[PDB]
């Protein structure tokens, strides 16, 4: 790895600098380097890794959607033939996106998940695994699409099972997992009723546990609860 | 598009 | 070049797609490829080239400024020693930025400027040459700083001389050149009075020529005139 | 920062 000669602490320091500079590709490369040092990641470090790749892949997804929309319009009736370029360029962005997802999934598999024993780390990583398979599913159109979808579902489900056993219903990781698994159901698995049920139950169980929280924990939890409500409003 | 985190 | 096997028209088509997807690094690579085909660029193509690199280098400049500010704070009294990482990472971004500028300057030198005979193309390219030397000047701190500054000044001045002879005072290229040369004077050459004089004279000469214009030309010209006024308001 | 185009 190109980061093999840099100290772990220096990689972390630079990831934080990259974040301040909105240099998310750099941030992701620094955090990949840090992961490849082989030590477990702290809570803060795990969130640097997730922020970095979320921003990188988020940009790719947004571009893919623009290009996919243009390509779809080109295959409508009465659309003039413009040649292979739209498809080629959509494929280029798609391949880059798939590469980033495979990189993240590779980090999780080698060896973040297997060393993650505490619920907060294990659920965090399994949520990421579900998320990055979900992004692969968004662009999948071939013979492996069902298997990609099932890989997302399996990771989310393992995360859900651990989170329900080991975390309070207001835990932000548990809430964010549920938010995203609900979106998986709606947007990927063609299961809007499951999506709505999950979001509602998650919201209601969190509401009932808010009384146990400090002011700062309350603020954190209610932010994600509002996202659940926002999705429910979109879907009903 | 729906909210994810 | 990696774009050597792609048709010129396909490179142009893809640059436009990249712009729609806000993939400016891709856009710049496509347009570099197009330039390296060796044919002159049309007005539209010249503006695709400039938009692409403006966005790429604009992101680099913004990041450089963030990092430079952090580095400056680290060298204040009572600042804790954090090691070489801030400097290293600022240097990394700086080197990338310098690389992009050298790439653009290389395109202009090989061989866009020498083949540009019409005022609209020649002034456009010389403005770009001034701009990219100006960006090099923003980060220069060594023995070549004066020469970099003079290279910017020389390019802007040649562009100004042609624009004054061959273009109306409302021409958007002429206006944008003057806007940027004025900023060069203020921010790079430590010449705020020259900056203010240039912006004012440019604005006033354009005002007096607006009567000659169509509605659409009027709209174009007055947009840049407002930027001159905005700078004058900032500086006075 | 001042405006440029
Ligand atoms: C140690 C750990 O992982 N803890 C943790 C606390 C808070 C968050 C978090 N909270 C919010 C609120 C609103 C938006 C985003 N939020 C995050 N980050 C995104 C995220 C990532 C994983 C799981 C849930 C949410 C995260 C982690
Ligand atoms: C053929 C050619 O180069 N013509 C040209 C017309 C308009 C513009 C232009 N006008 C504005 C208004 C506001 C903001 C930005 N504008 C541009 N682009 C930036 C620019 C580049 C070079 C010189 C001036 C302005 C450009 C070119
Ligand atoms: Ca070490
Ligand atoms: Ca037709
Ligand atoms: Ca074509
Ligand atoms: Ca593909
Ligand atoms: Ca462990
Ligand atoms: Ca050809
Ligand atoms: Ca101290
Ligand atoms: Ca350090
Ligand atoms: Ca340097
Ligand atoms: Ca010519
Ligand atoms: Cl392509
Ligand atoms: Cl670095």
């Amino acid at each position: 790895g190109a980061m093999g000669s840099m100290e772990r602490a220096s990689l972390i320091q630079k990831a934080k600098l990259a974040e301040q500079a909105e240099r998310y590709e750099d941030m992701a490369a620094f955090m990949k380097g840090a992961v490849e040092k082989g030590e477990e990641l702290s809570c803060e470090e795990r969130n640097l890794l997730s922020v970095a790749y979320k921003n990188v892949v988020g940009g790719q997804r947004a571009a893919w959607r623009v290009l996919s929309s243009i390509e779809q319009k080109s295959n409508e009736e009465g659309s003039e033939e413009k040649g292979p370029e739209v498809r080629e360029y959509r494929e280029k962005v798609e391949t880059e996106l798939q590469g980033v997802c495979d990189t993240v999934l590779g980090l999780l598999d080698s060896h973040l998940i297997k060393e993650a024993g505490d619920a907060e780390s294990r659920v965090f990583y399994l949520k990421m695994k579900g998320d990055y398979y979900r992004y692969l599913a968004e662009v999948a159109t071939g013979d492996d699409k069902k298997r990609i979808i099932d890989s997302a579902r399996s990771a989310y489900q393992e995360a859900m099972d651990i989170s329900k056993k080991e975390m309070p219903p207001t835990n932000p990781i548990r809430l964010g997992l549920a938010l995203n698994f609900s979106v998986f159901h709606y947007e990927i698995a063609n299961s809007p009723e499951e999506a709505i049920s999950l979001a509602k139950t998650t919201f209601d169980e969190a509401m009932a546990d808010l009384h146990t929280l400090s002011e700062d924990s309350y603020k954190d939890s209610t932010l994600i609860m509002q996202l659940l409500r926002d999705n429910l409003t979109l879907w009903t | 598009f729906p909210a994810t985190v």
